[PDB]
């Protein structure tokens, strides 16, 4: 038995019946809204409660895409109410071979950590970082060392915002990770594909006009 | 351990020999190289783009390089370049100038 | 019925005591089609302590 | 599909719609499975459209103790080298053992993810900023619901503790302008016991403070 | 099931348990 | 699972039911798949024929700065149906080009532009 | 009901499924989802087997009557 | 992949321009010669790209800056009838494809 | 070093005698001496009454008042405690000794399961939450300069007037 | 058996990158030699794509 | 009345000590700022009294310190 039962769940507005619930949130499988409130409403009152500006608002369609789930599908408006399949997709198929390289994640340092063991430097304090992921999790994380390049970490430490769209593109295959690879330091690092870059050998005449 | 055998043992001493070459004389120089170079750049290139690009000698810094990526063994994306032209496909087997089937 | 529009009204809740005497020192005539007609302090009965325990 | 050997970009496929019987199930936008099909009336083709999913959790979402986020047991039907029996056989998620120092309440927590799951987490930002973001229904693991609690609550703390210093820093900064000139010994104690400050544990943090600061140098 | 029954001769309706409840 | 081993569960038969399922299926398989009820091909999508001035006040209510070339025809994935004229129904696909066929009907002058077919 | 400060919400999200759902097993209640009739006139948002509006039938008629149709 | 024409509204992350991609028809790898690893995985990838572009790390050259870069983040329709209808014209012209007046 | 002694008849007379009867003045029961048989036992004995000895919280705060002063200072700050978030925090129903157990173990910080233990102040570097609420806190008190100044009311009052302008 | 074969091949290639038996010319044998020349350096050099289609 | 008590008693609790902490951080604070009033800026400091003190109390950390040290 249920007393007092929950009322539909993004129902405020007044001559428009509520989205389908479990596209704003909830149980899937329907693709009509419905609210007792709205429909026992004679329909004069309704109207008596709006304005012709107010109804233009709320009868607004939006009509492929959902508004409470962004960038998404509506549901109702998909073959079967349940929300996309490819959109939301697990990252191995059925018949997929597992092989997924190991991959670097941007990091930024909080602090200069400097790597006895190798004599050089970790990283730099407000320096992202490409590290390993295992390393990152389990030693650099516990400690303060670093936390994610995550682009509202840069707002808050005040660091212009940058996004370096970290597992945006998750690679299958050792080759697909070589493409994203080289994609990445040709964002990453543009020094090195500017042109006088490309001709360090030569900042002046060639190497065969000089002294011993 | 086998020594008596040939190419079990004289391959991954081959192996052992490479990997400790890396670590003692080579990777600090590795280092070392990628350090030394983005240091000239920085001193020499850069002060001219932060003048083209219009920002100042720091920002245009952080800027051109967003993020350290050091090429390290188990990481490296490829050895070199792929081939600019590749070879022509031929029909099936050694049939000319066509073949029915592939 | 849609050409009346009549006197609509809206009460507003502030936190504090003061809420009338502010919306009136802030000298609103109208929010540009609406002309409001004017402020009053709607009186309540005044709630027991029973409600808010 | 085509036999050229250059097939530079076309708007619209060039020689007529494509030949051959797999790009006629790639048209229809069915996987290039459809050609291995004997049977292929309205239940069959429906099925392997994929408009509807098959495959389910292990448990009923409210009794789903890990985080798979979107895995579902799966099944994937395979075919002998003796190809008259076909058989089809289960398909599960990689578990990881999740571990992962989480960054508000300070300590390494360890509650089972999966892959995607893992690649999320570095996704957004550390594994508290994924307990968060997720909503109810979202994350259906039961874990998630209890250290979710532990992550808001010590969140709520750490708020507690930021509005604390800055009281002190209100009140040192309303004595300082008291005891600011040296004046005299007595006259800072009644500061003192106008702020409700006792003198000997000032002494003896000041000591403190003496002591921290000379010991790094 | 090595071989399903005939389901698609039945209207679907719901019979009664042979040992029938009293 | 018994759905894996072929088994049959129905309700009417011996009293079961499979386990892993929707308890309620709001359309079942049979009109999940017939698509020529949802995709449109060959069928009307916008029910009402609106007049003359209907259909100059309804273009009245389109935002300056606005082409057709823009409003995409949404996948076949995607249900193909209209809600007459409400807010932004320029941005339905299937509103905005029912409508534009209603006023070449009626001699009604197209404000908007045209679909645009980008080529290589 | 008890009332409780928002982002504490989150771990009743299956108290709050068990309300709306029809307080039967669904079984009980199953024929409303087999006739066309009833799939039309029943809101079965998450389980939830409960009639939405409807019209009377002379409301129909002097509903239909006044629109002279 | 790609067996269909689709078109897409991509903004630049670096200066904040709205372009448009166009992705066109592609061939499938030769039924004749099978290979069902390249098939199964185009064919996912092709529902993948169908939708949003969303697996996918996206990477053309801007042209207001002209560089070849991955900042791109691609709007859905809808989110661009958003953006273009609220914007006064002559930052159309700044922000925009020539035309879209 | 290391020395546990267990005690019997006549030893245990006498070092109950010498040790806690002697130097903390510390008296038994029989029920006390007949478990006190080991050196554990005596020395978490006297520690148990030591610290039950101590002042509680409630002399602490009758000897000590927070001066009106102090508590004026503590009102005019932007910025009150919420101060309820302990209730939230969820609380099972088990053994002591097993809760004692998972965490002589690892166990206890396993499952979803951590143990709360309140804190004063923290680790201000890489925390995220301490950093945004932080920032939250700089735009509140620039806001605050804001409403000093004075350009509070004319934004508002502009706001106003383009409302009634239109 | 593919990751450290690729470990050998980065760490081999570095050594022969100091020790100068390295050929960058490799991918490109099927292609006419370009002018050696004093100002031609441009052409020996091998150019980034992307940084083609920038320009 | 059972049920609902004990927990606002318990959030006055909280309350209390948290204008307890306030203050004791609130002399941690004094104590830094005034022993930098005093070394880095001159002329200042507490009587002769509160000195040795000080000075007591610092051997007597320096010398837990040397002894938590090993
Ligand atoms: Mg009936
Ligand atoms: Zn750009």
């Amino acid at each position: 038995v249920a007393p007092w039962v929950p009322p539909p769940r993004h129902d405020i507005k007044v001559t428009m019946p509520p989205p389908p619930g479990g596209e704003v949130g909830g149980r899937f499988g329907v693709s009509q809204g419905y609210s007792d409130r709205l429909a026992r409403t004679p329909y004069w009152k309704r109207m008596a409660l709006s304005t012709y500006k107010l109804r233009m608002m709320e009868n607004a369609t939006r009509y492929p895409m959902s508004e409470h789930r962004p960038g998404e599908y509506d549901i109702r408006y998909l073959p079967t109410p349940y929300p996309c399949t490819i959109r939301n997709r697990p990252l191995l198929e059925v018949g997929e071979p597992r092989q997924i390289p190991s991959i670097r994640i941007p990091v930024i340092f909080l602090v200069n950590l400097f790597d006895e063991a190798k004599g050089c430097w970790f990283g730099r304090r407000y320096e992202t970082v490409y590290v390993e992921r295992q390393f990152m999790r389990e030693e650099l994380m516990p400690q303060r060392y670093a936390i994610y390049a995550t682009p509202e970490a840069y707002k808050l430490l005040g660091l212009p915002v940058v996004n370096h769209h970290t597992h945006e593109e998750i690679p299958k295959t050792p080759r697909e990770y070589e493409k994203l690879l080289e994609r990445q330091r040709y964002d990453e690092e543009r020094w090195k594909y500017t042109i006088e870059y490309l001709f360090r050998k030569y900042e002046d005449g060639p190497p065969e006009l000089l002294d011993r | 351990e086998a020594h008596k055998e040939s190419e079990l043992h004289q391959n991954r001493l081959r192996w052992v020999e490479t990997m400790k070459w890396w670590e003692e004389i080579g990777e600090p120089h590795h280092q070392q190289h990628a350090a030394s170079e983005w240091e000239w750049f920085r001193q020499r290139v850069l002060p001219a783009k932060a003048a083209a690009m219009g920002l100042s000698e720091e920002d245009a810094a952080r800027e051109l390089r967003r993020a350290v990526m050091h090429e390290t063994p188990r990481w490296y994306s490829r050895i070199q370049p792929p081939n600019a032209r590749s070879e022509i496909k031929e029909p099936r087997d050694q049939r000319w100038p066509s073949s029915p089937k592939w | 019925p849609d050409e009346i529009e009549g006197p609509w009204e809206a009460y507003i809740t502030y936190d504090r005591e003061d809420g009338l005497s502010y919306a009136q020192s802030l000298g609103i005539t109208t929010i540009g089609v609406a002309t409001v007609l004017g402020l009053t302090e709607h009186v309540r009965e005044p709630q027991p302590y029973a409600v808010v325990d | 599909f085509s036999t050229f050997a250059l097939n530079p970009e076309t708007s619209v496929a060039p020689h007529g719609p494509p030949r051959g019987l797999v790009n006629r199930y790639v048209s229809m936008g069915l996987p290039p499975w459809a050609a291995w099909c004997n049977k292929v009336n309205r239940y069959s083709l429906y099925r392997m459209s994929g408009v509807t999913q098959r495959s389910f959790l292990p448990k009923p979402p409210q009794e789903m103790d890990v985080i798979w986020l979107n895995e579902r047991v799966r099944e994937r039907v395979r075919t002998s080298r003796q190809v008259q029996n076909v058989y089809r056989q289960l398909k599960y998620p990689y578990v990881k053992t999740g571990i992962h120092y989480s960054d508000v309440l300070d300590h390494w927590v360890q509650v089972p993810m999966v892959e995607a799951a893992m690649f999320e987490v570095e996704k957004d930002g550390g594994f508290d900023n994924f307990i968060l973001k997720r909503s109810g229904p979202e994350l259906r693991s039961t874990y998630g619901e209890r250290i979710r609690r532990h992550i808001l609550v010590r969140q709520k703390e750490i708020q507690k503790n930021f509005v604390l210093q800055k009281q002190a820093q209100m009140l040192v900064e309303s004595m300082e302008k008291e005891i600011l000139p040296m004046e005299d010994g007595k006259k800072v104690e009644e500061v003192l016991e106008k702020y409700g400050i006792d003198k000997e544990q000032l002494l003896r943090d000041i000591a403190r403070a003496a002591v921290a600061k000379k010991q790094q140098l | 099931i090595h071989k399903g029954w005939r389901t698609w001769e039945y209207q679907h309706t719901r019979p009664d348990p042979r040992p029938f409840p009293d | 699972t018994p759905m894996m081993l072929n088994i049959q569960n129905m309700m009417w038969w011996n009293g079961k039911r499979n386990l892993y399922r929707a308890t309620y299926r709001e359309k079942t398989w049979y009109e999940i798949s017939r698509t020529g009820a949802f995709t449109k091909g060959r069928r009307p999508v916008m029910r009402q024929k609106y007049s003359r001035e209907a259909l100059q006040a309804a273009l009245a209510m389109v935002p300056p700065g606005f082409e057709v070339a823009d409003v995409p025809r949404p996948p076949q994935r995607i249900l193909a149906q209209s809600e007459g004229i409400v807010g932004r129904w320029y941005s339905n696909y299937w509103t905005l080009h029912s409508m534009r066929y209603q006023c070449l009907l009626a001699g009604v002058e197209w404000p908007l532009g045209e679909r645009q077919r980008p080529r290589t | 009901n008890i009332p409780v400060p928002p982002e504490y919400k989150d771990a009743y999200w299956w108290r709050e499924l068990q309300a709306r759902r029809v307080q039967c097993p669904v079984e009980w209640v199953s024929h409303r989802m087999y006739n066309k009739g009833d799939r039309q006139r029943y809101d079965f948002q998450d389980l939830a087997f409960r009639k939405k509006f409807e019209f009377s039938y002379e409301e129909v008629v002097k509903n239909a009557k006044d629109m002279r149709s | 992949s790609s067996r269909f024409f689709q078109k897409y509204f991509i903004r630049c992350g670096n200066c904040q321009t709205i372009q448009r991609y166009a992705k066109g028809y592609k061939p499938i790898p030769n039924p004749i010669l099978f290979d069902s690893d390249a098939h199964c995985r185009s064919y996912h990838r092709e529902r993948r790209d169908c939708t949003g572009l969303t697996g996918t790390l996206v990477t053309c050259r801007c042209d207001k800056c002209a560089r070849v870069h991955s900042h791109w983040t691609v709007m859905d329709f809808q989110e661009f009838l958003d953006a273009k209808l609220v914007m006064t014209p002559e930052e159309r012209t700044a922000l925009l494809w020539p035309g879209a007046g | 070093i290391e020395n546990f002694v267990l005690e019997e008849e006549t030893i245990r007379e006498r070092v109950i005698y010498q040790v806690v009867e002697g130097v903390f003045r510390l008296s038994p029961t029989s029920a006390d001496r007949r478990e006190l048989r080991s050196v554990a036992n005596i020395i978490d004995y006297v520690l148990t009454h030591v610290r039950a000895a101590r002042p509680t919280d409630r002399e602490r705060r009758q000897e000590r008042p927070i001066t009106s002063a102090a508590l004026a200072v503590m009102q005019k700050c932007p910025i009150q405690p919420q101060l309820g978030f302990v209730h939230a925090l969820p609380h099972d129903t088990r053994d002591a000794l097993l809760q004692e157990w998972e965490r002589m173990h690892h166990l206890d910080w396993q499952f979803g399961k951590a143990v709360y233990t309140p804190r004063s102040k923290e680790n201000v570097r890489g925390n995220l939450t301490w950093l945004r609420e932080d920032r939250h806190y700089d735009q509140r008190m620039k806001f605050m300069q804001e409403v000093e100044s004075g350009e509070a009311r004319a934004k508002h009052m502009k706001l106003i007037a383009e409302a009634a302008g239109n | 058996s593919e990751r450290e074969a690729a470990q050998y091949k980065f760490i081999r290639r570095w050594e022969l990158q100091m020790r100068d038996e390295w050929d960058q010319l490799e991918p490109f044998k099927g292609l006419p030699k370009p002018k050696r020349q004093f100002g031609n350096e441009a052409a020996e050099v091998i150019w980034p794509y992307a940084l083609l289609l920038e320009r | 009345y059972e049920f609902h008590e004990p927990l606002r008693r318990k959030n006055a609790e909280d309350m209390r000590q948290f204008q307890t902490d306030v203050i004791d951080m609130a002399c941690a604070m004094l104590g830094e700022r005034l022993l930098d009033t005093v070394n880095a800026s001159d002329t200042s400091s507490f009587p002769a009294e509160w000195q040795e003190a000080i000075a007591m109390h610092v051997e007597e950390i320096e010398a837990e310190m040397e002894e938590v040290a090993a």
